[PDB]
């Protein structure tokens, strides 16, 4: 259950509040009955409220409006930028940082024993959030061979076997495998080739990944309020 | 204080920011009248605003 | 009974139209309609005020005249002392809502000030009033409970409530208020058996009163906790029932026909090693308590006594028997049973 | 008195500097005066719905419901006290009768007592032979009382005692001359 | 509420309006300002009037609420039905509660039933039972001779009759009647007085009037229901209600009033002889029943009063009236009352 | 109530083991503990003295009857 709570504004009236929320002034008597107010409902200052603190409310006192509010179906335009940042951070999850020391496992991508945990400098375990989290998860999936992870046959990639000849065919195989691995992530709305080239031994390519938009993540997280899990089991 | 329409016009003409009481608006009962600076050369828009 | 906003506005518009045809626009946003709408809202608010006043008067007007106060639910409030390390080096300001709390799991109640306060520079300790956030008796914290401020400056040496809070109260229901009024009204009654019995019972040392009525004579049976009626208590009852008795009727006061029942019991027991003086005296005390607990019209049923004695212990106490008690001792209304000589034989 | 608050927002609430004789402010303050006076009267009206705080007409309504009618030149305080006392009248005993007499005559300092002749019934043992006791009969009998009054009275006081005395008791009234001299 | 009036309110508004500005000086009929102020002051006047009325209503409601003195609802009619058998009953017969009684007289189609189980002794030829009207209010006040049918169907029944007119059905208690009982409550707060005894006897709703007859050391409470009877159950209830109010040590006895049962036979002449029929006879009979059954304790019956009551029905249509059973006024003692026996009218 | 009391008595007697003596006061407390307020007094119309059971003996319920007053 959730309800709206209104702070009494300067020289406000109950009729104005009723019009503002219920869309009709007729509910002011219901608002009085629910809040248990005496006739001078909104006193000028706290000196009048001292006469009867229980049954009177002054400026800056909080009223309760029993309308069943729900955090979904709320216009994203109202939400503050910090609130949107926190919401997308929740949507994209928080995880222990393992992709620290990028150079080392970039020098040995196909091998095992490549990545490890790290500390945040404050004596606690390091953590990657939001975009850093997505980076970590996408790197780990791409780097993991498919079928090597226990309890998860399909998690990973087949790039360890695509060290083939220098022709466009193997390039296309690599590209298709990379697109499959990126599409396997539920959060990745789509992925597509940008450019590639062959320099004899060395292959080079680059991709573009569109994660779910702010609006979708906000809708997902605010829907999750109904359950209260606020966690990701994808 | 609740400054009147003449007092607000004096304060803004002197390059002073002020807040005017306002009734029954959707968000709050107050708003910012202007974003003026102390430099009172209103002809210059860079320095004034 | 009362008009409402739409009706008041409609009648105002009709009367305005009838008074003059110079105005005919009564659409939304019109100055004239706005003014009438405002007057209508004020009149509706005065109607609600009158309704509240009459609803209060219906249930509190008459009884209030007889010095009877209905207990309203209140927030517990009181004074607290704030001590400073030194005289203040500037005017300190404590805004309204400044919260005070206690460092115990026994009292999670939160107290806050409902008004602004100022401590002058010269001061060294200032007293302020705090109100419990919750109505009820939960806010009646004892002395020395409030000892923390959640938004105070470091200059404070110590917070302390100098007295226990007692102003927290729970709302008295209407039916209890009516019951107290009706009780008082019944107590105004006089010159009846019920009123005589009531006036006798109000006496401090009187435990039980039976009034027996005869044509031209009234006799009052009374007893104390022990079943006895002292001469002094008799004189007090007479003096108190001088105001109560009817005119031209004779009133007499007498003791209750006490009957001391002597009970010699033979208790069979299982654990022979637990036989001793203490168990004997315990059983005897239980029997004496049972016998003395009986009221004026209560008959001594021997089977219930046996039940009680066996319920002292379900396995230890094996069997009981009495030689004095052969059959239930029925007594009249004016004859109370009390404990006489008691003996218990362990077998 | 929320007339200015609930008024149309664009209308002025303050007398305009440009004109001391601003008719808008005049009309608005007039209507506001009547609104605040009606609010004041509605707040003061609560006193009329309580017996404790009621006044003339509504207090007369309360006394008509209780059965007690206002006397000539009887103010509100004494009238409500008389209603409250009338509700709480003890009846059926000597003290009640004594109070009823003293409250129908003017004052408290008069001697008034109730005699019970059944206390002087001649019993075989306890009563002295040539003592104060008399042989039981019609007058020396239970449910009989003789009230001695130490001052002048209208005959109608007898009827007042009839209102207070318990049912079934014969009444006699004795005027004592020795007080009046 | 000070009970202001419209003219003063309008004058005050106009005076303040003039005082705030010298520009506004047209307050003639038909002007906008005058109409607006008139409407406002009229609404204020109506608010004040209704507030006064609501305060009066609130005072009555608080009187009702404080003492729990609830106002009397409509009472359902009841009375006594006699029954005869073909021959003295050989056996204990039975009649259960809810056994219905009805009447073939279509003018009074109301139904009645037993609320109590009945039996008869061997070698009895008749029985009396008390029946209640199913429907509440004045409708169950049927005249004598109305109830003539029993729905038990039992063969041993020869005939059934209500010997007297029912009179115990009544509507909601009137305002003044309620107001008078509350005064009796206030007087009877002092328990041991004569008025308190009278109130305790009247505490039972079924009881109509009470006369407390007082002697030295003895009290006799003459009481009756709205028919003039006093049933043993009602006597016991009165006694139980009087235990709280009667004085202690004084003998008290409850007995039924000295009821007198006036039969009437009236010969009435009619000027317009076409109007003769059953309707006029039944209307006159009804008027006589209502006159006699409205007599209170100790009301004497005066033959000339009854004559004017009959003749005022229509002084032109009715020519002359003569009584075939009454010749002299009837004196009723303090503990007495009169009630209608068989009422009969002959049209000539 | 009659059937409940009868059941309680049957259960009491048919729970006696070999060589358990029958003690009338025990049975009285067992009957009265059903409800000490509701039940006022108890009296037996066929039993007056405890029954001794030998080592090889046992007690079992015959007809159980209860009269409510």
């Amino acid at each position: 259950m959730r309800f709206k709570k209104h702070v009494v504004q300067h020289e406000e009236t109950m009729q104005a509040i009723a019009q503002r929320y219920y869309g009709d002034v007729s509910y002011w008597i219901d608002l009085v009955e629910h809040n248990n107010l005496k006739y001078p409902y909104l006193v000028e200052t706290d000196e009048e409220k001292m006469k009867d603190p229980e049954r009177l409310a002054s400026t800056g006192d909080t009223l309760i409006i029993p309308i069943e509010s729900d955090l979904t179906d709320v216009s994203a335009k109202e939400i503050n930028s910090r609130d949107k940042d926190v919401l997308v951070e929740l949507a994209l999850g928080r995880d222990l940082n393992i992709t620290a020391d990028e150079k080392y496992f970039n020098e040995h991508g196909t091998s095992d024993n490549i990545l490890a945990f790290s500390t945040n400098g404050n004596g606690d375990l390091d953590t990657v959030k939001g975009i850093d989290n997505m980076k970590q998860q996408l790197q780990a999936r791409l780097l993991t061979p498919r079928g090597s992870l226990m309890l998860h046959p399909n998690y990973g990639s087949d790039l360890h076997n695509l060290f083939g000849l220098n022709i466009p065919e193997q390039a296309t195989l690599i590209e298709m495998e990379v697109l499959r691995t990126l599409t396997s992530d539920n959060r990745v709305k789509s992925a597509n080739l940008i450019d590639w080239k062959i320099q004899g031994n060395v292959y080079s390519g680059q991709f573009s990944v569109e994660i779910k938009s702010v609006e979708e993540s906000i809708n997902f997280v605010l829907g999750q309020d109904e359950e209260g899990i606020f966690a990701l089991f994808e | 204080q609740i400054y009147e329409s003449i007092d607000l016009d004096e304060l803004n003409e002197n390059g002073i920011i002020s807040i005017e009481f306002v009734r029954n608006r959707t968000n709050t009962f107050f708003r910012i009248v202007d974003d003026v600076t102390t430099f009172n050369d209103k002809s210059d828009p860079v320095k004034a605003e | 009974k009362t008009r409402k906003l739409t009706n008041i506005l409609s009648k105002l518009i009709d009367k305005t139209m009838a008074g003059t045809s110079k105005i005919t626009d009564f659409t939304p946003g019109s100055a004239s309609r706005s003014l009438l709408e405002a007057v209508s809202l004020e009149i509706e608010q005065f109607y609600i005020l009158t309704k509240e006043n009459i609803d209060w008067g219906i249930q509190e007007g008459i009884i209030e005249a007889f010095d009877f106060q209905k207990r309203q639910s209140k927030r517990a409030y009181g004074d607290v002392t704030i001590q400073f390390y030194q005289p203040l080096d500037m005017r300190m300001y404590i805004p309204a809502g400044t919260t005070f709390t206690s460092t115990r799991q026994e009292y999670p109640q939160q107290f806050e000030t409902l008004v602004d306060y100022y401590a002058e520079p010269d001061s060294t300790e200032i007293v302020v009033e705090v109100y419990c956030k919750e109505t009820g008796v939960a806010g009646n914290v004892p002395e020395g409970t409030i000892n923390t401020i959640a938004s105070g400056s470091s200059l404070i040496r110590s917070v302390n409530n100098e007295y226990s809070f007692n102003t927290g109260t729970k709302e008295e229901s209407q039916e209890d208020f009516k019951r107290r009024f009706h009780s008082f009204v019944e107590s105004r009654g006089r010159a009846t058996n019920k009123s005589v019995r009531y006036g006798a019972l109000q006496i401090p040392d009187v435990e039980g009163v039976y009034v027996y009525e005869e044509t031209g004579h009234i006799t009052v049976f009374a007893h104390d906790r022990n079943g006895n009626l002292s001469d002094t208590l008799k004189e007090d009852i007479i003096d108190a029932l001088q105001d109560y008795r009817p005119s031209g009727i004779m009133l007499d006061v007498t003791g209750v026909e006490k009957e001391e029942v002597n009970v010699s019991a033979t208790v069979t027991i299982s654990n022979k090693s637990r036989i001793g003086d203490t168990l004997q005296k315990h059983i005897e005390s239980v029997i004496r308590s049972y016998l003395n607990n009986l009221k004026t019209s209560d008959d001594l049923i021997i089977t219930d006594l046996i039940q009680a004695i066996m319920n002292i212990d379900d396995v230890l106490i094996y069997d009981v028997s009495f030689d004095n008690l052969d059959e239930n001792i029925i007594v009249p209304p004016q004859g109370i049973i009390r404990a006489g000589e008691i003996k218990v034989e362990l077998k | 008195a929320n007339f200015l608050k609930n008024l149309h927002p664009l209308l002025r609430r303050d007398r305009n500097k440009k004109d001391n004789q601003d008719p808008n402010f005049a009309l608005i303050d007039a209507l506001n005066e009547e609104m605040n006076q009606v609010e004041k009267d509605a707040i003061e009206s609560k006193l009329q719905s309580s017996l404790k705080t009621s006044t003339s007409e509504y207090l007369d309504k309360f006394g008509d419901w209780f059965g007690v009618y206002r006397k000539t030149d009887e103010k509100d305080d004494v009238y409500r006290a008389r209603i409250i006392k009338y509700l709480l009248l003890k009846r059926g005993t000597n003290n009640a009768i004594i109070d009823a007499i003293k409250d129908y005559l003017g004052r408290d300092d008069i001697d008034v007592s109730v005699y019970e002749p059944f206390t002087n019934i001649f019993y075989t043992n306890k009563s002295h032979l040539n003592g104060e006791d008399h042989l039981m009969g019609y007058y020396y009998r239970f449910a009989v009382i003789n009230v001695s009054i130490g001052d002048y009275f209208p005959v109608e006081i007898i009827d007042v005692i009839n209102e207070f005395k318990p049912a079934g008791v014969t009444l006699y009234v004795t005027y004592d001359g020795a007080s009046t001299i």
